[PDB]
C-alpha cells in the first residue's frame, strides 16, 4: 500500500553536508504534503518543515531555516531533505512522514535514517560466537549467543539462521566507550534440534558494508 | 509557537487495565490534537486525529477525548503488543509541536532471572581477548543486582550492565552483564561464577564454568 | 459677472459626511484589520497613532484648507500658487483614471454576488454547479474530510471559475476575453456614480447620506452578528494581541505610515474639491480633525467584524486564525467571508447586506475621486467648458468603462494588482510630497498661517507649522524611499507575476508621472528671460 522507503544510514564527518530521500510510493503524491520530523536520542518529535510537492513549496520551521532545505521531485515521486553544518545535535534518526493540508496530521511515516556526525573513523565489528561450554547440563532448552565487539556508528544487523527462528532471541543493545561501540545477542532454542542441525548467527555492518557470519560450535 | 507538555514521563500499567495518556497545550487548541504511536523500533504511528475521532486501522481499543487545551488518549484493554512510546502533537498552529513522550510499561507478576555464563570462544581466544558472558533473561521487575565472580571474589572493574526494553509478548525485562577480559588473565585462571540476586528469591542464582576445555 | 463666485454646498453635514464618505471604502473593513493583526497586533495602534498625527492629520488639514481657502481646483490653484507645478494638477487627472480602472470592478464582483445572493440557496454553499469541478468538495456532507492539495471549497471555486473565470487566462499575458456580466454590473455601478455624479456636489452630497452611513449599519449587523457565533474571541486573540517585538522592526513603522496615508488620501485633489465648495467663514479644522478620527475608529471597529466572522470561521475549522486568514486581498471577504457567512441562518441576509455594502463602501469613495477631478477640468478651462457639466461628466465616467475593459477581461484580476500595487502608490506619495513641499517651502508656511488666521480667525499652531514645514514631507519621503528600495514581488492565485511586470508597473508608474518635469520644462521652456529671472516669475504667483 503507502511506502514511504528512506535512505540507510549516514556516517558523516562533522562540518560536511548529508543528503536524506525518501521514496513515497502507493498513493497519488502530487495530493499531499510531504514533512520531515528530527528526533534526537532519547528526545522528543521535532517538525523540520513541509513541501509542496506541486511546486516545491516548502514551509520550515523558525528553528530549522538554514539547517535543512526540502527539495522534491515529481519525475520519481521522490522526496529530499539536505542538511549542512553538521554537528554532534544532528546524529539523530530522520523521518519523512506524508501529510495532509487539513487537518495536518501524519498519516505515514518512513522507517527512519540513522545519521552519524562524528569524524571516528568507521570500524568494522569482532564477530565472536557466544557458545556454551562441552560441561552444561543439556535441558529442555539451550541459550546461545554471539558477540559483537568494537565497531562504529551504531549500524549494525545481527540475524540468527536468516531469520529462522527467532522466537526467542535476546538482542542486547549496544554500548559506547572510546569511541566504539559492543553489543551481544542471544537466543534460547530447545535442545533437539543441537547439535543435529546447523545454527549459524550472521553479522552485517552497513556502514562498513562488510557482513561476518559465525556459526555457533559447543 | 506551541508547548506541549507530558508531565508524567513514564506510566506503569498491566494487561487489561484502564490506562489514560494525559496532554497539556500551551493555549486553547479546539479539538486540534492527533496521538502517535511509536513502537521501540518503529516509525511513529498515527491512531488519533482531532481529539476524538480514531485513524483507519486502528483497533477499538484506542479512543480519545478533550475539547479545549487538555487532551487525553485512553485504552481499555492492554495487550501485550500495546507496549509503545506515545507522543501527542498539535494541529492547528505553524509550526506544529510535540509532547516529551510517555513510555508505557506494562506491570506483570515477578519472574526467576535465567542466568547463564559463556566461557570465551576460540575465535576470541585466537584473537588475543577472552570475555566471559552472563545473560539474565526473562525476569521482572527491571530491578536486579548482579555480582561477578572470577574465582570467588566480586570482580567489578569490566563489567557493564546492559538493559533491554520490556517485552511485547510477556512483559519480562532482560539484561546481559559482560566481563571483558585479557587471554593473559584468562589461561591464568579457571571456573568463573557469575551470579543474580532478584526480589523473587532470597539467596542469588550462582552459575559456574571451567576453562579447561570445558 | 456670468458665473463668477462659485457655489455653495447645501448643508455641513453633507459635506462632513461627504470628506467620510469618500474617508472610508473597502480597505477601511478589511486592509486595516489584516495589516493590523499581522504587525504586532494591538500594538500596531502605537504607530499607527503616530503615523496619523504627524503625517496623515497635517496633510489632510491642509489640503482641506487650500482647498476652502483658494476655492480652486486642482490644476487652476497651481496657477495661483506655483505654476510651474502646474503638471501636478494633470498628473493627478492621470493617476484618478488607473484608479477607476480597477476599483470599480471590485464593485462590480461585489454587484454579481449581490444580484446573484436573491436565491433562496445561495450558488456558493452547493457544489452541484456548471462551473465546478471533481476537486470541488463542500459541507453538509460526510464528515471526516481530509482536504488534499488539490481540493477545492465551493466559494474558491465559484470565486475563482464564475465571477473571475480566472482560470481561463494564464496571466498577464493571455488574459481576454471580456466577461460581459461584470461588464454589465461595472456599467450599472457607471450608471449610479452618472446619477449621482453628473449633476455635481448637490447629487454626490445626497447620495452620500446613504453610501457613507449604511458601511456602519451593515458592520453594525454583522458585528452583533460575529459576536454571538461560538468561539469568535480566537480572531478577536489574533486581530489584538500585543507582539511588541514585531514594533521594533523597521518595517512596521513603514506600513502603517503607507497606511494611514493611503487610507486619508490627502494631496489628491479630492479633498480639495469637496473644501472648495464650503463657507470661507467656515471653520475646518474641527472639519478634518472629526473627519479622520471617524475614518482611523471605523477602521478599529472594521477589524472586529472581520475577525469575529474569521474567529468563528476558526473554530468551525481549526483555530490558529492566522491560517484561515494567510490571503489578503478580494479573496479574504469574497471566499472566506462569504463561506463563513454562507453557514448562518438567514444567509440570504447577511449576504445581501455584505455585497451590498461593499459596493456601498466604493460609491461614495469614487463619488468624490471623479468630483476632484471634474473640478479641476471645468476650473481649468472655464467658458471653453462648463457649456452643460453632463458632457464632461458622461465624456469621464464611458472613458472609467473603456478603461476597465483591461479589468474586465478574466485575468482582469491579475491586472487589477498590477495597477494596484505598481501605478497608485509610488506617484500618489510623490506628487503628495511636491504638493506639500510646495505648500508650506514656496508659497511660504507662513503666509499659509496667514491664510488659515484669516480663514478661521486665529493662526494655526506652531505645531502644525512644524508639521507642515518639516514632520510632513518626510513622512512623505519616508514611504517613498522604503518603497523604492523594496518593490514587491507579487502573486495571486498560485501564480507568480512574471519578472518583467515591475517593469510594466513603472511604466504605469511613471507614465502618469511625466507631466511635471515636462511641464516645468514647459513653463521654463514657454516664456523667455533668463533662467534666473524665469523660475522668479515662474515660482511667485499672481501679484493681483
Ligand atoms: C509594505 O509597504 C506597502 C504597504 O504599506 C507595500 O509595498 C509597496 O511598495 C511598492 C514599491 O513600489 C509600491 O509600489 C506599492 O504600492 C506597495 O506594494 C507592501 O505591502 C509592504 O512592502
Ligand atoms: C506604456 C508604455 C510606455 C510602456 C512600455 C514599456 C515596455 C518597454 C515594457 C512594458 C511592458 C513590457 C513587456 C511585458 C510583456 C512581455 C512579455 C514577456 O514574454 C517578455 C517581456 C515583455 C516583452 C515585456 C518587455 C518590456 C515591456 C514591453
Ligand atoms: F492613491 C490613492 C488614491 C485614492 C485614495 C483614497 C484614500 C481615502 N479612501 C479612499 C481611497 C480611494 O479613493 C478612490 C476611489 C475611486 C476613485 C478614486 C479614489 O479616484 C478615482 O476613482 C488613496 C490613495
Ligand atoms: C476519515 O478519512 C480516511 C481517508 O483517508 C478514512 O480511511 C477514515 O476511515 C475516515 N474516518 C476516520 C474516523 O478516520
Ligand atoms: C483537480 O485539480 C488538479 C490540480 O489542482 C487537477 O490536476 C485535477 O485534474 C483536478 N481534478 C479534476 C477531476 O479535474
Ligand atoms: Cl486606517
Ligand atoms: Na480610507
Amino acid at each position: 500500500e503507502v511506502q514511504l522507503q528512506q535512505s540507510g544510514p549516514e556516517l558523516v564527518k562533522p562540518g560536511a553536508s548529508v543528503k536524506i530521500s525518501c521514496k513515497a510510493s502507493g498513493y497519488t503524491f502530487t495530493d499531499y504534503y510531504m514533512n520531515w520530523v528530527k528526533q534526537s536520542h532519547g528526545k522528543s518529535l521535532e517538525w523540520i518543515g513541509n513541501i509542496n510537492p506541486n511546486n516545491g513549496g516548502t514551509s520550515y520551521n523558525q528553528k530549522f531555516k538554514g539547517k535543512a532545505t526540502l527539495t522534491v521531485d515529481k519525475s520519481s515521486t521522490t522526496a529530499y531533505m539536505e542538511l549542512r553544518s553538521l554537528t554532534s545535535e544532528d546524529s539523530a534518526v530522520y523521518y519523512c512522514t506524508r501529510s495532509p493540508v487539513r487537518p495536518y496530521y501524519f498519516d505515514y511515516w518512513g522507517q527512519g535514517t540513522t545519521l552519524t556526525v562524528s569524524s571516528a573513523k568507521t570500524t568494522p565489528p569482532s564477530v565472536y560466537p557466544l557458545a556454551p561450554g562441552c560441561g552444561d547440563t543439556t535441558g529442555s532448552s539451550v541459550t546461545l549467543g554471539c558477540l559483537v565487539k568494537g565497531y562504529f556508528p551504531e549500524s549494525v544487523t545481527v540475524t540468527w539462521n536468516s531469520g529462522s527462528l527467532s522466537s526467542s532471541v535476546h538482542t542486547f543493545p549496544a554500548l559506547l566507550q572510546s569511541g566504539l561501540y559492543t553489543m551481544s545477542s542471544s537466543v534460547t532454542v530447545p535442545s533437539s534440534t543441537w547439535p543435529s542441525q546447523t545454527v549459524t548467527c550472521s553479522v552485517a555492518h552497513p556502514a562498513s558494508s562488510t557482513t561476518v557470519d559465525k556459526k555457533l560450535e559447543p | 509557537d506551541i508547548v506541549m507538555t507530558q508531565s508524567h514521563k513514564f506510566m506503569s500499567t498491566s494487561v487489561g487495565d484502564r490506562v489514560s495518556i494525559t496532554c497539556k497545550a500551551s493555549q486553547d487548541v479546539s479539538t486540534a490534537v492527533a496521538w502517535y504511536q511509536q513502537k521501540p523500533g518503529q516509525s511513529p504511528k498515527l491512531l488519533i486525529y482531532s481529539a476524538s475521532y480514531r485513524y483507519t486501522g486502528v483497533p477499538d481499543r484506542f479512543t480519545g477525548s478533550g475539547s479545549g487545551t487538555d487532551f487525553t488518549f485512553t485504552i481499555s484493554s492492554v495487550q501485550a503488543e500495546d507496549l509503545a512510546v506515545y507522543y501527542c502533537q498539535q494541529h492547528y498552529s505553524i509550526p506544529r509541536t510535540f509532547g516529551g513522550g510517555t513510555k508505557l510499561e506494562i506491570k506483570r507478576a515477578d519472574a526467576a532471572p535465567t542466568v547463564s555464563i559463556f566461557p570465551p570462544s576460540s575465535e576470541q581466544l585466537t584473537s588475543g581477548g577472552a570475555s566471559v558472558v552472563c545473560f539474565l533473561n526473562n525476569f521482572y521487575p527491571k530491578d536486579i543486582n548482579v555480582k561477578w565472580k572470577i574465582d570467588g571474589s566480586e570482580r567489578q572493574n569490566g563489567v557493564l550492565n546492559s538493559w533491554t526494553d520490556q517485552d511485547s509478548k510477556d512483559s519480562t525485562y532482560s539484561m546481559s552483564s559482560t566481563l571483558t577480559l585479557t587471554k593473559d588473565e584468562y589461561e591464568r585462571h579457571n571456573s568463573y561464577t557469575c551470579e543474580a540476586t532478584h526480589k523473587t528469591s532470597t539467596s542469588p542464582i550462582v552459575k559456574s564454568f571451567n576453562r579447561n576445555e570445558c | 459677472g456670468s458665473q463668477g463666485e462659485r457655489e455653495t454646498w447645501g448643508k455641513k453635514v453633507d459635506f462632513l459626511l461627504s470628506v467620510i464618505g469618500y474617508a472610508v471604502d473597502l480597505g477601511n473593513v478589511w486592509r486595516f484589520p489584516y495589516i493590523c493583526a499581522q504587525n504586532g497586533g494591538g500594538a500596531f495602534l502605537l504607530p499607527y497613532t503616530i503615523m496619523a498625527i504627524f503625517g496623515g492629520i497635517p496633510l489632510f488639514y491642509m489640503e482641506l484648507a487650500l482647498g476652502q481657502y483658494h476655492r480652486n481646483g486642482c490644476i487652476s490653484i497651481w496657477r495661483k500658487i506655483c505654476p510651474i507645478f502646474k503638471g501636478i494638477g494633470y498628473a493627478i487627472c492621470i493617476i484618478a483614471f488607473y484608479i477607476a480602472s480597477y476599483y470599480n470592478t471590485i464593485m462590480a464582483w461585489a454587484l454579481y454576488y449581490l444580484i446573484s445572493s436573491f436565491t433562496d440557496q445561495l450558488p456558493w454553499t452547493s457544489c452541484k454547479n456548471s462551473w465546478n469541478t471533481g476537486n470541488c468538495t463542500n459541507y453538509f456532507s460526510e464528515d471526516n474530510i481530509t482536504w488534499t492539495l488539490h481540493s477545492t471549497s465551493p466559494a474558491e471555486e465559484f470565486y475563482t471559475r464564475h465571477v473571475l473565470q480566472i482560470h481561463r487566462s494564464k496571466g498577464l499575458q493571455d488574459l481576454g476575453g471580456i466577461s460581459w456580466q461584470l461588464a454589465l454590473c461595472i456599467m450599472l455601478i457607471f450608471t449610479v456614480i452618472y446619477f449621482s455624479i453628473w449633476k455635481g456636489v448637490k447629487t454626490s452630497g445626497k447620495v452620500v447620506w446613504v453610501t457613507a452611513t449604511f458601511p456602519y449599519i451593515a458592520l453594525s449587523v454583522l458585528l452583533v452578528r460575529g459576536a454571538t457565533l461560538p468561539g469568535a474571541w480566537r480572531g478577536v486573540l489574533f486581530y489584538l494581541k500585543p507582539n511588541w517585538q514585531k514594533l521594533l522592526e523597521t518595517g512596521v513603522w513603514i506600513d502603517a505610515a503607507a497606511q494611514i496615508f493611503f487610507s486619508l488620501g490627502p494631496g489628491f485633489g479630492v479633498l480639495l474639491a469637496f473644501a472648495s465648495y464650503n463657507k470661507f467663514n467656515n471653520n475646518c479644522y474641527q472639519d478634518a480633525l472629526v473627519t479622520s478620527v471617524v475614518n482611523c475608529m471605523t477602521s478599529f471597529v472594521s477589524g472586529f467584524v472581520i475577525f469575529t466572522v474569521l474567529g468563528y470561521m476558526a473554530e468551525m475549522r481549526n483555530e490558529d486564525v492566522s491560517e484561515v486568514a494567510k490571503d489578503a486581498g478580494p479573496s479574504l471577504l469574497f471566499i472566506t467571508y462569504a463561506e463563513a457567512i454562507a453557514n448562518m441562518p438567514a444567509s440570504t441576509f447577511f449576504a445581501i447586506i455584505f455585497f451590498l455594502m461593499l459596493i456601498t463602501l466604493g460609491l461614495d469613495s469614487t463619488f468624490a475621486g471623479l468630483e476632484g477631478v471634474i473640478t479641476a477640468v471645468l476650473d481649468e478651462f472655464p467658458h471653453v467648458w462648463a457649456k452643460r457639466r453632463e458632457r464632461f461628466v458622461l465624456a469621464v465616467v464611458i472613458t472609467c468603462f473603456f478603461g476597465s475593459l483591461v479589468t474586465l477581461t478574466f485575468g482582469g484580476a491579475y491586472v487589477v494588482k498590477l495597477l494596484e500595487e505598481y501605478a497608485t502608490g509610488p506617484a500618489v506619495l510623490t506628487v503628495a510630497l511636491i504638493e506639500a513641499v510646495a505648500v508650506s517651502w514656496f508659497y511660504g508656511i507662513t503666509q499659509f498661517c496667514r491664510d488659515v488666521k484669516e480663514m478661521l480667525g486665529f493662526s494655526p499652531g506652531w505645531f502644525w507649522r512644524i508639521c507642515w514645514v518639516a514632520i510632513s514631507p518626510l513622512f512623505l519621503l519616508f514611504i517613498i524611499a522604503s518603497f523604492l528600495m523594496s518593490p514587491p514581488q507579487l502573486r495571486l492565485f498560485q501564480y507568480n507575476y512574471p519578472y518583467w511586470s515591475i517593469i510594466l508597473g513603472y511604466a504605469i508608474g511613471t507614465s502618469s508621472f511625466i507631466c511635471i518635469p515636462t511641464y516645468i520644462a514647459y513653463r521654463l521652456i514657454i516664456t523667455p528671460g533668463t533662467f534666473k529671472e524665469r523660475i522668479i516669475k515662474s515660482i511667485t504667483p499672481e501679484t493681483p
